[PDB]
């Protein structure tokens, strides 16, 4: 077992096995200062939660940790081989590449998950 | 043979918790009437049709006296007055020294003790010219500087800065719902003659709790729910001769208060925009306030709590006696608010009656005083502006409140005094059918079904 | 008063003071730190 | 029936009704009474985000009724589900399963995240 | 690309084509005083909002579905209206207008179907 | 002064400044603010051109 954020330094692959810990810990008074501390830290803490549990509705990766995508990868955004992504490099190095066309691969999801949603929808109204 | 977790979300599991609760008045409350301490438009609109689901087959542990909802109410009534009177006049200049005689009014010379004319100086509106001003006091309000008798002080003036409770706002008790938050219940017993605590084998559900009163009253609870079957006496331990003795009575016994002086207002500009209501003249003869109570049905109660306490004492004589006269006036009369003025009245008539096991009304006079420290808290006192006309009320007896004396050396006989502190003890009353619990929805059960993979 | 820094650190003081009544001045009298007082005027008799 | 009405039901009774128990957890001015509402409001929130994710950490989040793939050992409870589920109700069996319940989470967020892994890797296959 | 609320004038069929931009705009320091503490209550208000329409969403079994099919049938008691011309025809606002009297009723139809697909779903699991 | 008798007055913070400043006001989420377009709009009735 590894704590929270223990996989940090690790590779990809081996951070992969280790979702379930981040996101538990995720979503781990009176009018003084301390009172009102822990009410606008808990609200933006629901808040922010709430913002990543509605981007991932509309992935249609709900409820998953791990959840598969139509949307073809582009090597625009970037090149490298599938093994050493996954054997070579952390989260944290691929986030630092990435961060240019993640609205864009966003937005992908985003449009085929809605396609993917009219297209089941107009097949079951077919039968 | 081979079972497999199922997770229930939806189960009707709870268990014991602390939360806090939010108020909710009746939608007649907020016609206009914003001049309202408890409920000026800041609780929401009582649910109609109020939905009790009754619990079958339960039986739930209660206990009245480990009971949270009644703290937490003593708070938000106490920070509800404080937000009330925050806007109010405070009397930072009336502590000064007063020049009292014993006025001397036409009827005075044919109770008249009880008031005195007391005049001072106070700061006009400019603050380098001063106006000998009158009013005035009663003379359990103020208090003598010297030994000579003429010069006086508010007896609040070494204790703090007394507030004049806004003459607009009304601080008339109004029923109060107490409601939990989603995700919480309230558990109500329906056990007619359950005693406060122990099991409950009628249990019920609701959201909101019934129209509680917060009327602040001692040795006599008013205007409270009563008994469904039999007069309940409700202690936390019996034993102990510290914990008061709660009796609620299945019959109300009206009692009627009167203040009948015609008593006129004056008003004193104290500073800039900030004006101070005293006491002018007393019109017509003077008439001591008091409180009626008829005979026989006072008799009765009075009676029938006896047997009830004899019931619970077997081997002892039951006796009740009056409250020493030389403690607090909060502590030694039935002291309540009617009609925005606050009496203060002598029961050492109620329970001046003895039993042995083999149309005409009493009168108690009342006191009436204007520096009102309640809550029992030394710092935190108000001045209650007076009204004009005479003042009636009609309350119902729903309750008493008892103490059991120290047992002495001559056993064999117990002497209940009424009053007792812990004023939270007139919420308690009313709250000891509730209790609130936490539901936990999630729930984990076998069953002869695996998830496919 | 010092058997004999310590010495000079500190004064008698006498004043006058609103009593619980805001009509009335009561001469009291304390111990102040020179420290916490400065000198209204050159004559060395009254502080602040 | 209302809100809690099968409080005292047997649990094939019970769970009939875990509806209103769902809608109820959810049901719905500076001074006293308005920061009250709403350190309370959020409290709730907060209570219902937790349940929420537990859900979904456990694969069964959208749903009342879901079947999972651990196996319902022994140890926890020896009694055959006929007993359980026709003679006690879901307050009884909490306090009895209350010692074991974080074992039993921990499995099941376990359980998902293997059959997430596994799915994942089948579907990379093909 | 169409902006948020784009299609309000168009007809369902069209505005039906729309619905992320409205999903992601529906969840788009404070001093001590009453300012910080209005704002702050809005902020958790539209959190009880976003909560509440989820959890309608979720009792219907259509949890993270923007478009859900489900099981209820459609009563010719609350409308009888064609289909081309109600989605060729019709704005969301006047069929909004129209069925405001038996919204709750569906309402409860449609949550009592998934949790009798709940049932079913459970006991064909155990059969097996 | 002519307050005196009325209220006390509280002098303006010599820092402080209070020249009016553009302020817009911003719908929380789930609300939003529609803006008739229509050019001769009397501010009562009917609007034909909206925006949001
Ligand atoms: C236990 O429970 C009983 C029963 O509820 C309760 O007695 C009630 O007390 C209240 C509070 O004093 C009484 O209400 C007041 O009664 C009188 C007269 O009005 C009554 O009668 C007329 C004629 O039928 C009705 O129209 C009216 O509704 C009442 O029944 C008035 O003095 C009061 O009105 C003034 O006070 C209100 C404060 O709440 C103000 O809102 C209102 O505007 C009035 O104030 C204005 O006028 C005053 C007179 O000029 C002036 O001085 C003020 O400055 C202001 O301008 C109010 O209606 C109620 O009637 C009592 N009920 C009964 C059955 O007797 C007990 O008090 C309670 N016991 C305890 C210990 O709490
Ligand atoms: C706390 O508060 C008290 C009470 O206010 C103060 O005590 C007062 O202090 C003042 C200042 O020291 C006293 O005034 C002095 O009184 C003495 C007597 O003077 C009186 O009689 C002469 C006629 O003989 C009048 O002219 C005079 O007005 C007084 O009525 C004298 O010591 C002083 O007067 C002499 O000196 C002054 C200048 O130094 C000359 O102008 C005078 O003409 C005269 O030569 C002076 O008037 C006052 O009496 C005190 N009041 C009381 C009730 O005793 C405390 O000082 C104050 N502070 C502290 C720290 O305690
Ligand atoms: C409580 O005591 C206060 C005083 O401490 C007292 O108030 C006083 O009332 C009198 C009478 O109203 C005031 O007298 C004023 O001053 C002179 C006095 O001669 C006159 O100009 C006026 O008196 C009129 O009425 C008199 C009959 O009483 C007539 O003889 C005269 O001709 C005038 O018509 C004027 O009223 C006095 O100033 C006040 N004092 C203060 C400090 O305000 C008050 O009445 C006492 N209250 C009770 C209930 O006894
Ligand atoms: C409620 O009202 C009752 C009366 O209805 C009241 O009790 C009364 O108290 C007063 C004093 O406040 C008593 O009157 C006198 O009190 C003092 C006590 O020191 C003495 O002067 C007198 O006591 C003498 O009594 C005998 C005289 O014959 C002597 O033999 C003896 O040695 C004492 O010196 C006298 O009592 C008055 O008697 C009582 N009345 C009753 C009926 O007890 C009570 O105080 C009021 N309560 C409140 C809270 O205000
Ligand atoms: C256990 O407690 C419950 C809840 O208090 C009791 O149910 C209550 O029973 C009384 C007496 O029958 C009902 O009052 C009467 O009801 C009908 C109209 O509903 C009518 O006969 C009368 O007008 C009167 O109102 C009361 O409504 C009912 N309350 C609820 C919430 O159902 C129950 O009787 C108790 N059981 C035992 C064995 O003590
Ligand atoms: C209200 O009624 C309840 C019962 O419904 C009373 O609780 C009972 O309290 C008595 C003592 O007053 C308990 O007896 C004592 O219990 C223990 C364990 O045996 C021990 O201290 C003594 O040997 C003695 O037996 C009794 O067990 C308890 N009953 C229950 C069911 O808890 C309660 O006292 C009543 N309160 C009033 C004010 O009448
Ligand atoms: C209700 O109140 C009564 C009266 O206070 C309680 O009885 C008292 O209990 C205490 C202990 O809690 C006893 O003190 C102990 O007693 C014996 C010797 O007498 C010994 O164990 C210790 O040295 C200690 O002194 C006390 O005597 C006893 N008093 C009486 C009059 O019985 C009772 O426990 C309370 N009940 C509950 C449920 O809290
Ligand atoms: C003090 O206690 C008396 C006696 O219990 C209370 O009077 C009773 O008040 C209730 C509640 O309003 C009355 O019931 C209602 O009466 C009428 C029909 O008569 C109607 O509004 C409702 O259908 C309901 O039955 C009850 O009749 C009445 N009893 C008597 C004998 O007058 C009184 O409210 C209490 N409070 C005071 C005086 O402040
Ligand atoms: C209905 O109202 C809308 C919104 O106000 C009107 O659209 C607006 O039309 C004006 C005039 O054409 C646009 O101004 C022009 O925009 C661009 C630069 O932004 C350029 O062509 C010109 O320099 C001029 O500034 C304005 O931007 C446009 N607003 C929007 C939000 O698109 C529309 O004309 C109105 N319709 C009728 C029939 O009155
Ligand atoms: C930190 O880095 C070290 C060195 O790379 C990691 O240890 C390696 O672990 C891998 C995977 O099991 C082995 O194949 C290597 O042989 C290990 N190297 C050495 C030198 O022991 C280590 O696991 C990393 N730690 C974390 C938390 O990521
Ligand atoms: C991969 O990303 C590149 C870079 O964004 C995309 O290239 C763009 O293609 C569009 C459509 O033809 C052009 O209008 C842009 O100018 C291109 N951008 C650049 C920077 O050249 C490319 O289309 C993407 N490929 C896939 C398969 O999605
Ligand atoms: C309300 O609760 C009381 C107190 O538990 C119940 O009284 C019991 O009644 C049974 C049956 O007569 C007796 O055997 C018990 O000894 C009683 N208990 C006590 C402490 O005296 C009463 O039955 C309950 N009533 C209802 C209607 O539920
Ligand atoms: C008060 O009521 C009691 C009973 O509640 C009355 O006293 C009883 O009167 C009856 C009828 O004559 C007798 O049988 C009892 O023996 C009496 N009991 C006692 C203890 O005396 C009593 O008369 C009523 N009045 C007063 C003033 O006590
Ligand atoms: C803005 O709204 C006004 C008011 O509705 C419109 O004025 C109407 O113009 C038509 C065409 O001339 C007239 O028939 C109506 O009688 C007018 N209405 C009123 C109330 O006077 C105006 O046309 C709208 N502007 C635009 C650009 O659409
Ligand atoms: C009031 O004054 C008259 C006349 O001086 C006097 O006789 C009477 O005793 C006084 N009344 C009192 C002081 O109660
Ligand atoms: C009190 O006296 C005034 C005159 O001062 C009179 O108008 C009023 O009616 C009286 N009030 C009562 C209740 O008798
Ligand atoms: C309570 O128990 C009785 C007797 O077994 C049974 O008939 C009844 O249905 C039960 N009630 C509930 C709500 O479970
Ligand atoms: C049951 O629980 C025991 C005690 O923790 C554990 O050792 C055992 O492996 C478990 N068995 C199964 C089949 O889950
Ligand atoms: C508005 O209506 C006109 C006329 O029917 C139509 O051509 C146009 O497409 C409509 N616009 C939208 C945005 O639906």
């Amino acid at each position: 077992f590894l704590g929270f954020l223990g996989a940090a330094g690790s590779t990809m692959g081996a951070a992969s096995n280790t979702l379930t810990v981040q996101a538990r810990q995720l979503l781990s008074l009176q009018l003084g200062v301390w009172g009102f501390k822990q009410l606008q830290t808990r609200v933006l803490a629901i808040e922010r939660y709430l913002e990543v549990q509605q981007l991932l509705g509309l992935w249609g990766c709900s409820g998953k940790l791990i959840c598969c995508t139509a949307v073809p990868w582009n090597s625009s955004w970037s090149n490298k081989s599938e093994t050493e992504i996954w054997n070579n490099m952390t989260w944290m190095q691929w986030d630092r590449e990435i961060s240019n066309y993640t609205n864009t691969i966003y937005r992908l999801l985003e449009e085929s998950q809605f396609q993917q949603e009219i297209n089941e929808k107009d097949l079951l109204a077919l039968d | 043979p081979n079972l497999w977790v199922t997770v229930y979300y939806g189960v009707p599991v709870w268990r014991e918790a602390k939360t806090t609760l939010f108020c909710a008045s009746d939608a007649k409350a907020y016609d206009r009437e914003v001049h309202n301490v408890w409920a000026t438009h800041a609780c929401v609109p009582t649910d109609p049709n109020p939905q009790e689901i009754v619990l079958e087959n339960v039986t739930e542990n209660f206990n009245m006296w480990k009971n949270d909802m009644v703290d937490q109410m003593h708070e938000d009534i106490i920070s509800l007055w404080d937000q009330s009177l925050k806007p109010c006049v405070k009397l930072t200049p009336l502590c000064v020294t007063l020049e009292c005689t014993a006025f001397n009014s036409s009827s005075h010379t044919n109770a008249m003790q009880e008031m005195k004319n007391c005049s001072f100086n106070m700061t006009t509106e400019l603050r380098d010219k001063k106006k000998k001003v009158s009013a005035l006091f009663y003379k359990l309000d103020i208090v003598p500087l010297n030994k000579n008798g003429r010069q006086y002080r508010l007896i609040n003036c070494n204790t703090s800065t007394c507030t004049q409770i806004c003459p607009k706002v009304s601080f008339d008790p109004i029923p109060i719902h107490y409601c939990t938050p989603a995700g919480y219940a309230i558990l109500k017993c329906n056990n007619k003659t359950f005693n406060g605590t122990g099991p409950c084998n009628n249990v019920s559900t609701v959201q909101c709790t019934h129209g509680i009163k917060p009327v602040v009253s001692t040795q006599l609870l008013l205007n409270g729910s009563l008994a469904e079957e039999d007069i309940i006496i409700r202690s936390e331990n019996l034993t102990n001769n510290a914990k008061t003795i709660i009796v609620h009575l299945n019959e109300s016994v009206e009692i009627v208060c009167i203040r009948p002086n015609n008593m006129t207002r004056k008003s004193i500009r104290i500073g800039p925009g900030q004006t101070f209501y005293a006491l002018n003249d007393i019109i017509g003869d003077i008439r001591q306030p008091h409180c009626n109570i008829s005979k026989e049905k006072w008799n009765n109660t009075l009676h029938r709590v006896w047997k009830k306490l004899v019931e619970h004492f077997p081997n002892k004589t039951i006796i009740f006696f009056d409250r020493h006269s030389g403690g607090d006036l909060e502590i030694t009369t039935h002291s309540f608010n009617c009609g925005g003025e606050f009496f203060y009245c002598n029961t050492s008539g109620l329970f001046n009656i003895t039993y042995n096991s083999n149309t005409k009304v009493i009168t108690l006079p009342c006191r009436i005083k204007q520096i009102i420290n309640m809550w029992q808290e030394v710092g935190r006192c108000m001045y209650a502006p007076p009204i004009a006309g005479n003042i009636t009320c009609t309350s119902n007896i729903t309750g008493l409140l008892l103490t059991r004396d120290g047992g002495n050396n001559s056993t064999e006989t117990e002497t209940f005094r009424p009053g007792g502190g812990d004023m939270r003890d007139n919420w308690r009353s009313e709250l000891y059918k509730y209790k609130v619990v936490e539901i936990k929805p999630l729930g984990i059960a076998p069953t002869g079904c695996k998830r496919r993979v | 008063s010092s058997s004999h820094i310590a010495m000079q650190e500190m004064k008698n003081c006498s004043f006058n003071m609103t009593t619980e009544l805001r009509d009335k001045k009561k001469k009291v009298s304390a111990l102040f730190y020179k420290l916490d007082i400065v000198p209204l005027n050159k004559n060395g008799r009254q502080y602040r």
